[PDB]
């Protein structure tokens, strides 16, 4: 399904441009891998995001 | 004035107080005035006043089992001063001695306690001793806790928690804890030394704030194995009442 | 105090403390003496014993025996010491006034109240053993929300705690019942405004109290609908995924902070929380199997002085920068590695959570045993605040409901349908019935022996007022 | 035979009658001695409408039984 | 005679009349210091349909009593 | 005029309108302040259905009241 990585709570944070931000990250003047380095991802009391992406078992 | 001369007691209540009637009228005290008396060691315990003309003036009567407790023999003195602010007790949880209860079947409360406690009002503080002499038994116990604390009046509505396992006997004896000064000879110039060095610091510290001083704080004790190092630490710490560790 | 501290606690840790769970052992074919003495292998095992807790498959020891194996290590009787207290909650937050000559942290500090590093490590003690649900239908309807609207929930859960035999010392909280806060749930997520569910909850908390209840946690679901012709769902919590993301966990510390365990072996008297939270994300299968789960005590102190984050990376939780009034110390995470030694590995940019966790099993009562269920219920008058779906609280659902039971009689049909925990919270929200009137209520609704308390219950006035509106209105 | 009848309230009387004896002569009986009409007297027994047309053995009812009366009364 | 008076919110308001006063006297009250035609206006207690056309010493009312409001549309 | 409204999301809304019209006119206001028309919507005061086919005179629904909101296919 789409909510599996672009659902709500997913535009309303855009979790994609955090993650290509992160990916391409400088001041300097898509796709979501979890080969890179982490962001900062802050959210006020009381919020739960369960739209991490899927990985799935080892098979 | 207050330095009672003690005395044995012919009641064998646990929380009265025979006085002259000289001293009565020094001490504006009146019978059923529950009073604090101090003897040695610190110890302190409640007692009921009551005028007894029998007594030479400036003497009180007191039984075995408050001397006992007291740590004071025959003949010495003690303070006694007001207890006024003295509350009932809210619940008093006491447990008997394992060996003098041995033998005994039923609830001990209702046998003992409860005709002792009843329309008697008897003050009791913590670390105290009462004795029942029921029937053909005589049973000790131990005022184990008191609510409010340390002590209070047991009134007829206090609630009374005699559940608990015994207390040992070896424990009080074997644990003579408490040793003072007179457990300690032929070494009285260090003891001295050191009851000036820690005695006077902490009984009465504003000596030093009068001088406007720091006073010493360290102290470092030595000698050959076996000397009573331990003990006199031990003595030192008992008397000046300070809270060792 | 020259001795433990004196204070008044739950009726489980008293009897807990009363035992010493002692593990008897017999004659070992390797005892070299004769039948009365006792030489090294015959002796009873403690109940701490890791050997016998990692040989039965238990993964933590149940904190009361390592309460018992704190006072054991040390404090000896009748001398050594004036007693010290065993447990102490670690605190991180820097000491506002230490002043040995220097200033406040804002502008000075020493090396006597500076937060040394942090080692952190995974617990080995958790507070609460066995978390068990009286019956299917409590989370069964929790599950049959998520089917109708297909969002994610989340929900408190009130119970109480007893004893667990089947671990040494153990300890497992009943949930009788779960209350769903006002929250706005979403496909991906959740959210709730913080305060609306407090103010809420402290009135709920105090009837339930009433009723004999405790908050002893909170559940929420995070399901996905798998591809399959039937109900399966993926399996995005398992080992190699991330058992909890950085948020919950975050949720989770501030809940135990809050609801502190009051214990008799602590100068401040209170000790790692026994708050338990579960969560639902399917096994290994298409199920919807459940989890248990509750941080350890470092991350419970260890939010408090904020310091954590959450990160992009699932897995991982972010750290966060030194400034005034929050100083935050080099956090060093260790783990051990195949060869039996154990590695220190700075961490700032981010950790795993799998060091702030403990692990707990979850069950169900034996189906052939007793019930002591409180409520035989929990399939009737909709749970609270249901409003998204079609369910709704109100005078018709009660007309529709609970009139013709109570129109004519059958005192033994009637108390099932009176026992019934959002029944109860709803009458009493109307405030039709006089204070006591609805304690008998729910003395009648909670308690065995209750046919005298129902017949006075329908006796007072209040009732028949009840009945008499709830019949006149449509 | 011997039973108890106790009101809402929680005061007790015992009564002797024979276990085939229909309840409405024992509702008649509380009526004589206390002057509440059967309408108003209604008796139950293990959460059961006990009512004036059966007897205590069709209920199977047996001796020192507790029977709890309330007050369907007629003042409203 | 002091009496409560609670409404289908939770409103609550002490009134003073006569046991021997006639109910539409207080209905006609509330009617006054809310006004709500009596016909919308059911007062209710111990589960009885209270009608315009009693008094209180009917229903035996006395000081300290407690009223709940409804209307007769479909409910409150 | 000034009334609290509880949505299905659980937050609280105030909103205006006058207590002289059908409530198939407050429906219409909140689907259109929101999105939610109001063929599913139902109100409910007081624990108590409010029929499209009166008004709020009828009702005598109180200032500063509060209504309940929710929907049904
Ligand atoms: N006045 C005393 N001087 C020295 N030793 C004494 C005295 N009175 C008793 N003793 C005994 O001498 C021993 C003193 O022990 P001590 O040397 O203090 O122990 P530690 O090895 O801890 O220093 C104890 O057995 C004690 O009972
Ligand atoms: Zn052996
Ligand atoms: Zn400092």
């Amino acid at each position: 399904p789409s909510v599996l990585g672009q659902g709500s709570m997913s535009t309303r944070i855009d979790y994609a441009g955090i993650a290509n931000s992160s990916r391409n990250k400088l001041s300097k003047f898509m796709k979501i891998t979890f080969d890179g380095e982490p962001a900062k991802l802050d959210l006020p009391e009381g919020q739960l995001f369960f739209g991490f992406p899927m990985v799935l078992p080892k098979e | 004035d207050n330095m009672l001369l003690v005395d044995d007691a012919i009641n064998d209540d646990n929380s009265v107080i025979a006085i002259n009637s000289n001293t009565m009228d020094k001490l504006e005290l009146f019978r059923g005035d529950t009073v604090l008396v101090k003897g040695k060691k610190r110890k302190d315990t409640v007692l009921i006043v009551l005028i007894d003309d029998e007594l030479e003036d400036g003497a009180c009567r007191i039984n075995r089992v408050v001397r006992n407790n007291l740590r004071i023999r025959l003949g010495d003195l003690v303070t006694i001063h007001p207890c006024p602010d003295i509350k009932y007790a809210t619940r008093i949880s006491v447990l008997p001695i394992a060996d003098t209860i041995e033998g005994i079947t039923g609830n001990l409360f209702d046998v003992f306690l409860k005709p002792y406690f009843v329309e008697a009002y008897r003050p009791v503080r913590k670390g105290d001793h009462f004795v029942v002499r029921g029937g053909m038994r005589q049973v000790e116990f131990k005022v184990v806790d008191v609510e409010p604390e340390e002590y209070a009046v047991v009134a007829q509505d206090t609630i009374i928690h005699w559940e608990g396992e015994p207390i040992n006997r070896e424990d009080e004896e074997n644990n003579m804890n408490e040793v003072g000064y007179d457990d300690i000879g032929g070494c009285r110039k260090q003891m001295a030394q050191i009851r000036e060095m820690v005695e006077l610091p902490l009984r009465h510290p504003q000596l030093f704030k009068a001088i406007g001083i720091k006073p010493p704080r360290g102290v470092l004790m030595y000698g050959p194995p076996g000397t009573g190092k331990t003990l006199m630490a031990r003595a030192v710490a008992n008397e000046t009442g300070a809270f060792f560790f | 105090r020259y001795g433990p501290l004196r204070i008044k606690e739950l009726a489980v840790d008293e009897e807990l403390e009363k035992e010493d769970g002692l593990i008897p052992r017999q004659k070992s074919k390797l005892c070299k003496h004769g039948d009365r003495g006792m030489c090294e292998y015959c002796s009873p095992l403690p109940p701490w014993d890791k050997e016998y807790h990692e040989k039965n498959k238990i993964k933590h020891i149940s904190f009361h025996s390592y309460l018992k194996k704190l006072n054991e290590n040390a404090n000896k009787k009748e001398n050594g010491s004036s007693y010290i207290s065993p447990l102490s909650e670690p605190d991180f937050r820097i000491n506002k006034r230490c002043h040995n000559g220097h200033e406040p942290w804002p502008r000075g500090i020493c090396s006597k109240c500076q937060p040394s590093a942090i080692t952190l490590q995974q617990q080995e003690f958790r507070m609460v053993d066995h978390v068990e649900f009286q019956k299917s239908e409590i989370i069964n309807e929790f599950i049959q929300a998520w089917r109708y609207t297909g969002m994610q929930r989340f929900g408190y859960m009130y119970g109480s705690y007893s004893k667990y035999d089947n671990t040494p010392l153990g300890i497992k909280a009943v949930v009788e019942a779960i209350y769903e806060p006002p929250q706005h749930d979403e496909q991906d997520g959740l959210t709730m405004d913080v305060e609306q569910v407090k103010n809420e909850m402290l009135q709920i908390d105090r009837q339930a109290q009433e009723m004999g209840l405790s908050r002893i946690g909170l559940i929420f679901t995070d399901l996905s609908d798998a591809g399959a012709g039937d109900g399966s769902v993926f399996c995005k919590r398992h080992k190699d995924s991330f058992f909890l993301s950085s948020l919950e966990v975050i949720m989770a510390a501030r809940h135990q902070t809050r609801h502190p365990n009051v214990s008799k072996y602590s100068e401040q008297g209170f000790f790692s929380s026994k708050f338990v939270t579960c969560v639902i994300s399917g096994n290994l299968e298409g199920e919807i199997d459940i989890s248990s789960y509750q941080v350890s005590t470092e991350a419970e102190a260890l939010v408090t002085a904020d310091m954590i984050s959450g990160s992009t990376f699932p897995s991982m939780a972010y750290i966060n920068d030194t400034t005034d009034e929050r100083y935050v110390p080099e956090i060093f995470y260790m783990k051990s590695n195949e060869y039996g030694i154990t590695v220190k590995e700075n961490a700032k940019p981010a950790f795993p959570v799998d060091y702030l966790l403990v692990t707990l099993t979850h069950g169900f009562p034996n189906t052939d045993t007793e019930t002591n269920s409180k409520f035989v219920s929990s399939t009737g008058f909709p749970w609270s605040n249901r409003q998204a779906m079609g369910q709704s609280q109100d005078y018709q659902e009660l007309k529709k409901y609970l009139f013709n039971v109570a129109s004519s009689g059958d005192f033994n049909l009637l108390h099932e349908k009176i026992s019934n925990f959002h029944l109860l919270l709803y009458i009493n929200s109307l405030q039709i019935l006089s204070p006591d009137e609805w304690k008998l209520l729910i003395e009648s609704a909670v308690k065995n022996e209750w046919e005298e308390s129902l017949l006075k219950l329908v006796s007072s006035a209040g009732w028949q007022t009840l009945v008499m509106i709830l019949q006149e209105s449509g | 035979m011997q039973i108890f009848v106790k009101t809402l309230t929680g005061k007790t009387i015992t009564l002797e009658v024979e276990s085939s004896d229909t309840i409405d002569n024992v509702k008649s009986k509380i009526q004589d001695k206390e002057g509440i009409p059967p309408d108003q007297q209604r008796l139950i027994f293990a959460g059961k409408q006990l009512e004036d047309g059966r007897t205590l053995s069709d209920y199977n009812i047996q001796k020192e039984s507790t029977l709890h009366l309330v007050l369907r009364l007629r003042g409203g």
